[PDB]
């Protein structure tokens, strides 16, 4: 999420997982 | 021209809710032929070639082009919604009918001859004719109801007078409490009558176009066999001296008939049909009568006990109806015949082996059998996979029944895809599924 | 004509994949 | 040609009428019509209708009593215009705005804290089907045109079902690699089960052209936590190259009539037929024909053929009014044929093309078949079965077999070019499960019944 | 003292003119209308049409409608069309109107396009035997 050109799968997994569960 | 038969199969016919099943009732193939095509056989036999059959589109998709009768079937898709009354169903198809009607149910399995009813109809030219039977005392092994269950039903009273022809009174005790009542003035004309209790109806009714014409305008009428016939039998004498439109549309209004010759002449009426007086039989306000038989088989399938009885009690009528159809079927891969009950049926795509004695019962398609198997006075039905160590004593089976090994059962009633372990018993048929 | 008919459906003559009607009449 | 529809998009000019565009990336197509069609697969336990509606809305229609045919394939489709949000600093999917086709080509940003005017990427149509084998059977023989595909791989289930294996077998047959696998039900699935499903996905995508495809999880059952797809529908944007100018050919997938009872004489309209245009550019006021036409078994038994023709008067897509249509997506035409022939999808499986573009019309043919499953019996000699071509199902009659070759006659006339594909299914159990497919080798022409008065 | 008369007609065309043929033909009929008896060109479902007329004299109305579909028949025959007469001119009652309206509404309901977004199909059994 820090960059724009391509992204790491597991970074986005952790980000969305944290967003959906706690906030 | 003479008649226009109608077969009524709108969901339940009279009341499907009395029993529970996964298949629509007309679609149910008891005796390896679907039940609705038993009345069709007699309809063809008497000489009819037109059947206006009313049914849901689901069943029309369901029977999947099985049999091609030589009739002229005209299937009409009833609206699905929830349910419509019989009178409403007759209302929906009004434009097609032109002559008299011969309304029929979709569950009548019978051996009667249709000669007597039409004979009386042509003879006494009345407005009704019913086929009725003395109530059959039903004694048989219980339908898996744990042998402990009783029900209370109305004791209907039906007052045929003297000769077993003219019907004058019909009612039931459901609304009554202790004792019945009569108008009284009838006894001054017919001093001696008699009563019958616990009989069997048929829904095989012959009507006349005035009845349906009157029915169409009236909106309070919803069922044919529930209120219409009692209303007719009541009006047979109620206000008969008062009369014999624009006020509840009196039934007496729509009766106009005479004797005039135009393309269909008639002979001199002085001595043509029992001519003794100046005029005997030319005018009729309303007349209701029945033909009461005393023996044979004229049943209808509306419960589960009737289901077992009809399944087990029509193996011999099939041979008389279709003498060129053997009870065995060459399409089935029969292994042995010496251990097969002669008084039993078997369908296509069946596998058997040692000790596969299907005794006095029925079996359907895709059936697979192994050693130590009997279907003794039972009903196995479609896509059944059974192996060694099996036995039944009479029940209902359906699609995807499975028996693995050593399952010896008595009165095994089972639903779709219900796996059964070894060494199981079903002394009470219950439901399971 | 034989024990083969089995209607099972509408036989409408205007089906363009099975046309059994006056198709194209003229003078 | 000329196409505005709504004031949101500008109007094209019917003056130049030049095929020199020849580009999927044109200003008045990426905003106007969905020339890029994408499929979605996954069989059971996912409910792709929900995720498709999440971007477009309610899709697919029926008629209950289809009448006449009752065999037309129940393929559904929808349109959506993807337009990424423009922001100097967008923490993706903050550079996302994609929604339906109502919004104009370049919408003025109204997001809190930022302004501007964001453009779109490319109009995209989505295609699906609520049946398992019918969808692969239909796109096997070149009926469903697509450039990419998506998979839902249901997360509320066990290890990938044999439905997945069928799906990879089909796509391997199709020689396409632009397939995005999208994990499902991440909301109900916990971290450990998500890792297990991810490992299974990697262990099962190997050995296929879909290996290495982007995998991303979506909580589609609740239609919530949809951010990841909201960003990679823009990020994952492979180029769908396309050729446009050639000759107009079309396959009719459905037909109907818009007239209502009680309509007066002056307000009578012709029937409408909707299908997919394969190649070429269709023009308003152009000349179009349908080769098979009306079939009529005469006293000889030969058909009537009669490739009837009528000038096209009106064309449209979805709700807009478009002229000079282009290949891609699904389009309907309000031809001038009498509605008594165009009512209730009377005849499906036809062809539509310009004058002089009538292909061969063979009824006896030879094919090259391929088996798919492991062990299987060879093709049966003198057998009755069902054949599926374009969007059309019929009961053929195979005559001869040269081991791995077959020559077969058809009970109904068929309009096809030699070298296309074919599907074969055998009547078994209480239905016809598909057995195989093939490519037509050569065809003996039927009697040339193309004639006119 | 008036009366209602109804007739049933079938018209179609399969040449190159198309629907523009029959639309041209049908508007010929009301072009031949007399000054006082009016005729309504109504459609209930293609390729069927219903003729309805209010009148006071039976013979003139029936004769004028007869020559009406006669000229329509010749005109459509000039275009390689079809022409069928099914229900002859006949006096009409209120019950006939009510039943025709009922069947009209029923068929309009049937012809309507129903939603088919359902994601489940009955397709494991499609045999025809």
């Amino acid at each position: 999420a820090g960059s724009e050109r391509d992204y790491t799968y597991e970074e986005l997994l952790n980000r969305v997982f944290n967003i959906m569960r706690e906030k | 021209m003479e008649f226009q038969a109608v077969v009524m199969a709108v969901g339940g016919g009279s009341r499907m809710t009395d029993l529970t099943s996964s298949i629509p009732k007309p679609l149910l193939p008891v005796g390896n032929k679907p039940l609705i095509w038993y009345p069709l056989n007699l309809l063809e036999r008497v000489g009819f070639e037109e059947v206006i059959v009313v049914t849901t589109r689901d069943v029309q998709k369901a029977l999947c082009a099985e049999f091609k009768m030589k009739m002229k079937p005209d299937i009409v898709c009833i609206p699905d919604d929830a349910d419509m009354g019989t009178a409403d169903s007759l209302r929906y198809i009004y434009p097609k009918l032109k002559t008299d009607v011969l309304v029929l149910s979709c569950d009548l399995i019978t051996d009667v001859a249709l000669h007597e009813v039409v004979d009386l109809f042509r003879a006494y030219d009345a407005s009704l004719a019913m086929l009725m039977r003395k109530g059959q005392d039903s004694i048989e092994p219980v339908p898996g109801q744990k042998g402990k269950k009783k029900a209370v039903e109305q004791r209907d009273f039906i007052g045929v007078d003297s000769t077993g022809k003219r019907l004058l009174f019909m009612a039931n005790e459901a609304d009554l409490d202790e004792e019945l009542v009569i108008k009284g003035s009838i006894l001054q004309k017919h001093p001696r009558i008699r009563f019958h209790t616990g009989l069997v109806d048929a829904h095989l009714y012959c009507l006349k176009k005035y009845i349906v014409d009157f029915l169409m305008e009236n909106g309070s009428i919803t069922s044919i066999r529930s209120e219409l016939i009692p209303y007719l039998v009541r009006k047979q004498f109620s206000s008969a001296s008062s009369q014999q439109e624009l006020k509840s549309l009196d039934i007496y209004s729509f009766i106009k008939e005479a004797n005039t010759l135009n393309l269909a002449p008639y002979d001199a009426c002085w001595n043509a049909c029992r001519g003794d007086r100046w005029e005997d039989l030319s005018r009729s306000q309303v007349r209701c009568y029945v033909h009461i038989m005393k023996e044979g088989l004229c049943s209808r399938v509306s419960t589960l006990g009737l289901y077992m009885e009809a399944n087990r009690q029509v193996p011999k009528l099939l041979s008389a109806l279709c003498p060129e159809e053997p009870p065995v079927h060459s399409s089935a891969q029969i292994v042995s015949k010496h251990l097969v009950g002669v008084d039993s049926l078997i369908g296509p795509e069946t596998q058997i082996g040692e000790k596969s004695s299907i005794k006095r019962s029925v079996i359907g398609s895709s059936c697979l059998i192994k050693d130590r198997v009997t279907i003794t006075n039972c009903l196995l039905m479609n896509s059944v996979t059974v192996e060694e160590g099996s036995n039944i004593q009479g029940s209902v089976i359906c699609n995807n029944a499975v028996i693995e090994k050593g399952a010896d059962i008595k009165d095994c009633l089972i639903g779709s895809g219900q796996r059964i372990e070894a060494k199981a018993k079903r002394v009470n048929e219950v439901i399971v599924g | 004509g034989l024990h083969l008919w089995n209607s099972f459906c509408s036989v409408d003559p205007y089906n363009p994949q099975n046309f059994t009607a006056t198709i194209q009449t003229a003078a | 040609g000329v196409t505005l529809g709504q004031p949101h998009l500008s109007r094209q000019d019917l003056t130049t009428l030049d095929v020199t565009k020849l580009t999927p990336l044109s200003h008045e197509v990426i905003s106007r019509q969905a020339t890029i069609n994408i499929g979605t697969i996954g069989h059971v336990a996912h409910g792709k209708s929900t995720v498709v509606k999440a971007i477009s809305g309610v899709h697919t229609v029926r008629f209950k009593n289809e009448l006449e045919r009752n065999i037309t394939i129940k393929l559904g489709y929808a349109n959506a215009k993807i337009y990424k949000l423009d922001d100097p600093s967008c923490p993706r999917p903050e550079c996302y705005r994609s929604c339906g086709s109502s919004t104009p080509d370049e919408f003025p940003t109204d997001i809190p804290g930022t302004k501007g005017n964001f453009k779109l990427v490319r109009h995209v149509s989505f295609v699906d089907c609520p049946g398992h084998d019918i969808l692969m059977a239909t796109m096997l023989n070149g009926a469903a045109v697509m450039d990419a595909a998506l998979l839902l791989i249901a997360g509320n289930e066990s290890c990938p079902q044999p439905q997945t294996s069928e799906h990879l077998a089909a796509i391997e047959i199709m020689k396409l690699k632009h397939i995005l696998i999208l994990q499902n039900k991440i909301d109900l699935v916990k971290e450990s089960q998500a890792k297990e499903q991810y490992e299974q996905i990697l262990a099962f995508v190997q050995g296929t052209v879909a290996e290495g495809a982007p995998i991303i999880p979506i909580s589609a059952q609740l239609k919530y936590n949809i951010e990841v797809v909201c960003e990679y529908i823009v990020k994952k944007i492979p180029v769908p190259p396309r050729d446009f100018t050639s000759e107009p050919r079309l396959i009719v997938i459905r037909s109907f009539d818009v007239n209502k009872p009680g309509c007066e004489v002056d307000d009578l309209k012709g029937g409408v037929a909707g299908g997919s245009i394969l190649k070429g550019v269709l023009k308003v006021g152009q000349e179009i024909e349908v080769r098979p036409g009306i079939v009529s078994k005469d006293s000889e038994g030969k058909l009537m053929c009669k490739p009837i023709f009528s000038k096209i008067v009106s064309l449209f897509a979805e709700h807009n009014d478009l002229q000079y249509a282009a290949p891609g997506g699904l389009i309907g035409v309000g031809t001038k044929i009498d509605p008594t022939l165009c009512r209730a999808d009377r005849m499906v499986g036809q062809v539509l093309g310009a004058v002089g573009a009538l292909p061969e019309i063979f009824t006896e043919l030879e094919i090259s078949y391929f088996l798919l499953r492991a062990k299987v019996q060879k093709l049966s000699k003198n057998e009755v079965l069902m054949v599926n071509i374009g969007s059309l199902s019929t009961g053929g009659r195979v005559s001869a077999v040269k081991a791995d070759l077959g020559k077969i006659v058809l009970t109904n006339p068929v309009c096809t070019e030699v070298g296309e594909k074919i599907a074969l299914s055998r009547r078994v159990e209480k239905h016809w499960r598909l057995i195989g497919w093939g490519q037509i080798r050569r065809g003996v022409t039927i009697k040339p019944t193309v004639d006119d008065d | 003292q008036a009366v209602k008369i109804r007739a049933d007609i079938e018209v179609a065309c399969y040449g190159y003119e198309g629907i523009d043929a029959v639309k041209e033909a049908l508007r010929a009929g009301l072009n031949c209308s007399t000054e006082n008896m009016p005729i309504k060109i109504n459609l209930i479902a293609p390729p069927r049409y219903v003729m309805t007329t209010t009148t006071l004299e039976r013979t003139e109305g029936l004769s004028v409608l007869s020559q009406a579909m006669a000229v329509i028949k010749e005109k459509i025959e000039e275009k390689r069309g079809v022409f069928n007469v099914q229900m002859e001119p006949k006096v009409v009652t209120d019950t006939d109107e009510t039943e025709l309206a009922r069947q009209m509404e029923r068929l309009e309901r049937e012809n309507a396009e129903v939603d088919g977004d359902d994601d489940a199909e009955e397709m494991e059994a499609k045999a025809e035997d």
